[PDB]
């Protein structure tokens, strides 16, 4: 239906806001490639300018590792999608949908609705786009500071010096600008992807390269929320009470003011896949 | 000479215990500096509300003001935290292997130096031995070490062993004028307590350890043992005793035990 | 501006002490380093004060430098004091491991000018 | 089996504490540079502000270390978590469990459960993540305070001097925040985390440099237990009676109110490692 | 253009340290981390300039080091002083490597004098 | 020609690196992509001069090879650079994947010698 059809834009949603690091925040890359701007020592995929941006490409994952911990804990057939595809190679009708991309694009898209677990529509698995994209995050009021773990500690034994290591991270209290849009994205799809934002809000879900050291901890301050288009998508979404188009304020306020969204998303029985 | 036994690792699983010991000093002159030479403000008196510094100081400079509003001279200030007098834990832990070392046989000076002062009290009390070198490392070369080493540390190998500070339960401060200048010291039933902890120790190095702490050959009652500013140059400074407070472990034994096994050279302090 | 009280109370107080023939500075190297530690001690500003007349009393401070850190420190925080006494503490040891002398650099107030005093020479 | 499976988050455990410092403490700053306004030379580790932090790092690393000393006194083999020494290269299955990764995910999972330890799979071994997350402290209230140490020559020259040595630490009195997170711990587990804090805050165990001086000894306050999802996890668990899932209190109540916890991990038998 | 600047500073930074029994520098590339990241943490040009006399006085950089530091540091804005310092530490890095002798490369003015130097 | 230069420097970058468990060129095709990857984002060459020297004081890159590059770069455009680095990463891909023996590529300096080489 229209959450999988993409020739008719019915709902645009935009969350843009600013976040902040409460933890030392290091996103990493360019390990095998020392050649920065003449910055300390490690690559954190930073611009040529100096500014560690963080890539969109973890925002998406951090978002799909959240949604598929979230979907199966709520007892929903969702796959990995690194080497496979929900359901469609994974499932018996792979070619199925191949063979229907060329004629039939109504029976296509039945099969697209009814293979396929939610992220698949979300995200986009294979020869489709998902319905939502991330941006990148400029920092605004950016910190670097470095350290090392050079301490080998006793060994559980004699030696207290073998090896040595250094890290460069983003140091607590720098600002990123975070930008998100959907397409025909329903309440329920929203309301997931709020609980995923609030997942991550309150710490449950970390984002970096040291989580186990806690490194990864970051916050919302000022997060705007603009709908433009329809209310519901498709015949599943729930009648949500209408909040407006133009949704903001604290990260706290702004959680509590999505809170019909997230009731809703709860409260849906969702349809696919079918098996 | 040194006894170039082999070191035992810390992950192995000896005995591990915290035992709880009891400093007293005897001589009612105990001073142990930290490098400070000014006041430390005792009663803090904060009645600058009605008269901020008197007005910046408006050019009168006249009143006894910070001498009077505490009760501490410009002396030589003790080590303390919290207005609560410690004894560094370094402190003990240096002159325990001092002791050690020169009461072993088989031991091995850890810092020798050079000779830049002499106190013919010291070389005399204690007998010197400038021909002993010194433990050299714990990688795998030369990882065999003196058995005080292995015991205390050594540079790169940690101690199966730690010794906390001290700080008083009940005593008076109190401040000299000693060579000149002023001091701060403590009185008679000046007490201190602290918590050295063993962490995977065979039972001869708990003896070893108990023999250390003053306790040569009586687990009920320690001998007297030089420590703090002046100890040679004075005989009523420097002289304390340790004792246990919680005897909750068999100790004769293992005092019995080390001697019979080390034959420590029993030593007498001045 | 803390960066420029710090000049000014460093270069007050840099100045070499008077009846004494060793040209040596009216401060003894040591006094800042035990005001900062009895600040970081105390976690007070009050106390800082007292400890400050003390030692001015002591005849370790002379009236101007006394004058201007009282100045500057009767309306300060915590940790902006923190970072004062810091400031102050490193100005005093690039002063004197630079050995520079006090005519050469007098009534300097700015910062600006100290940096123009060290790089132009 | 969900203790290590990553996919479903059936329960999450957070304790938030409060660390008081009973004996000085000093955290290694690097001991290479004094960028902000320090004490001495070998200044602590600090933020930019001046507020001197535990790192997470120090944190897993004591809870290591105090976990491996536990399990060795209990007879239990445990693998070291560092270096090219873990039970996974011990037992000479790391090219399986590689090959399994590729291939299906229960035999990796099978051999993740058969041949490893307990520490290196709780607090995560290479390639894997840990079970339990670890944060940073944030101090209260920081008291900072500077001595130092002389060494004395023996009988060479009795009284001596080469360097006049002066360290820098947090004075005694100062409180920090401490937050432990964990994900899907089998109850036992959790118990052997309270035992390892037990053995910390009796000050069997110490954090931070100068250990054998005494720096170190600290003590926990209000620390708060959180416990939501589900209370027995894995079979082989042993039950534990419901104590809420909020148990918030000083020390001495809070050791109490967790014996339960711990007298479980007592009671229990751990088949991780390979017989 | 600032090449230049950080190829003058490392000459100069590199030049022998006196009274050492070892063919050391001067200075260390301890110092220029250091410098490098007090930048980045503190990011302020007027504490880094304090932070290079302190250095410089304790005896840890040689004064015309410091003096030249300053002039190239006087009123530059963040990113530009970012670029230098990070330019001066890689230079440092390749002397270091090379090692090569102060002897023979104390006369240098350009970097393209440097290039044809290690040619 | 820009190839002669380019094969001369990979011939002296596909030296055996000593004192290394098993037979591998003294310096890896990631350091000659960094290479490009670092001309093509920085865009100039007295920086691209700076990150080669650094690179060979930090091991990874034969002195004399770190000496026929800057000669080779010394002077040179922007385009030619980029030209040059293309043809020394193509002949090192080449040369890797060839498994081609360094005794035997000692003596070629021009790129006719080497191909003739490899054809026979």
């Amino acid at each position: 239906y229209t959450f999988i059809d993409k020739r008719v834009i019915k709902r645009t949603t935009m969350i843009e806001g600013d976040v902040e690091t409460v933890s030392p925040l290091k996103i990493g890359g360019g390990k095998d490639n020392f050649d920065p701007s003449s910055l300390a020592k490690d690559s954190i995929l930073k611009d040529v300018e100096g500014r560690p941006i963080i890539p969109g490409s973890s925002w998406k994952g951090i978002f799909r590792s959240t949604g598929e911990r979230i979907l199966r804990l709520r007892n929903i057939e969702v796959c990995s999608g690194i080497g496979k595809d929900y359901c469609l190679n994974n499932n018996r009708k792979e070619r199925d949908f191949n063979s229907a991309l060329k004629e039939n694009v109504d029976q296509a898209l039945e099969i697209f609705w009814d293979y396929t677990c939610l992220n698949c529509k979300v995200f986009g698995t294979m020869s489709v786009i998902g319905a939502v994209r991330f941006l990148d995050s400029l920092p605004i009021s950016y910190s670097l500071n470095t350290r090392s773990m050079i301490a080998i500690s006793r060994t559980e034994g004699a030696v207290a010096r073998r090896a040595l290591v250094t890290v460069e991270y983003v140091d607590v209290g720098s600002k990123f600008s975070f930008k998100m849009m959907g397409y025909n994205l329903p309440n329920y799809a929203i309301g997931y992807l709020i609980t995923i934002m609030k997942n991550i809000h309150d710490g449950f879900t970390q984002v970096g390269g040291h989580k186990s050291r806690g490194f990864g901890f970051v916050k919302f301050g000022k997060v705007k929320f603009t709908d433009l288009g329809e209310k519901r998508i498709g015949d599943e979404d729930i009648q949500v009470k209408d909040v407006g188009d133009l949704v903001e304020g604290n990260g706290d306020e702004f959680f509590g003011r999505m809170k019909p969204f997230m009731e809703a998303f709860n409260n849906a029985k969702i349809p696919y896949p079918k098996k | 000479p040194i006894r170039r036994s082999n070191y035992t690792p810390r992950n192995e699983k000896g005995l591990e215990g915290v035992i709880e010991l009891q400093l007293n000093v005897v001589s009612d002159y105990l001073h142990v500096g930290s490098g400070k030479y000014d006041v430390e403000v005792m009663r803090s008196v904060s009645d600058v509300k009605r008269l901020v510094e008197d007005y910046l100081s408006g050019g009168n400079k006249r009143i006894p003001n910070n001498v009077d509003q505490y009760f501490s001279m410009v002396a030589f200030l003790m080590v303390r935290n919290k207005d609560n007098v410690v004894i560094p834990g370094s402190t003990i832990k240096g002159m325990v292997r001092s002791r050690l070392e020169l009461s072993v046989p088989g031991s091995c000076y850890i810092v020798t130096g050079h000779s830049t002062s002499s106190s013919a009290v010291y070389k005399r009390i204690f007998n010197p031995d400038p021909n002993r070198g010194s433990d050299r490392f714990d990688v795998n070369k030369f990882p065999q070490v003196c058995p005080v080493c292995d015991l205390l540390g050594n540079m790169g190998l940690a101690s199966r062993v730690s010794l906390s500070d001290f700080v008083m339960t009940s005593g008076k401060v109190d401040y000299v004028n000693v060579k000149g200048r002023d001091y701060e010291v403590v009185t008679k039933g000046s007490i201190f307590a602290g918590k050295v902890l063993y962490k995977s120790l065979k039972p001869v190095e708990i003896g070893m350890l108990l023999y250390g702490f003053g306790f040569v050959k009586d687990c009920n009652g320690s001998k007297v043992m030089l420590l703090g500013r002046f100890k040679f140059s004075d005989k009523r400074f420097g002289r304390v005793k340790f004792s246990l407070k919680t005897p909750i472990a068999d100790c004769n034994k293992l005092v019995s035990d080390f001697v019979k096994q080390f034959n420590p050279r029993y030593i007498n302090e001045e | 501006d803390l960066l420029d009280i710090a000049t000014r109370i460093a270069i007050s107080a840099i100045k070499p002490k008077p009846k004494s023939n060793k040209p040596e500075p009216y401060v003894d190297s040591s006094t800042i380093n035990s005001l900062l530690s009895f600040l970081q001690s105390r976690r007070n500003v009050n106390e800082l004060l007292l400890y400050i007349m003390r030692q001015a009393g002591r005849d370790e401070i002379d009236e101007e430098t006394g004058k201007l850190l009282l100045a500057s420190l009767k309306d300060r925080e915590l940790k902006d004091a923190v970072n004062l006494l810091g400031y102050v503490k490193w100005v005093y040891d690039t002063l004197t491991g630079l050995k520079v002398n006090y005519n050469n650099v007098k009534g300097v107030k700015t910062f600006k000018e100290l940096v123009n005093i060290l790089s132009k020479v």
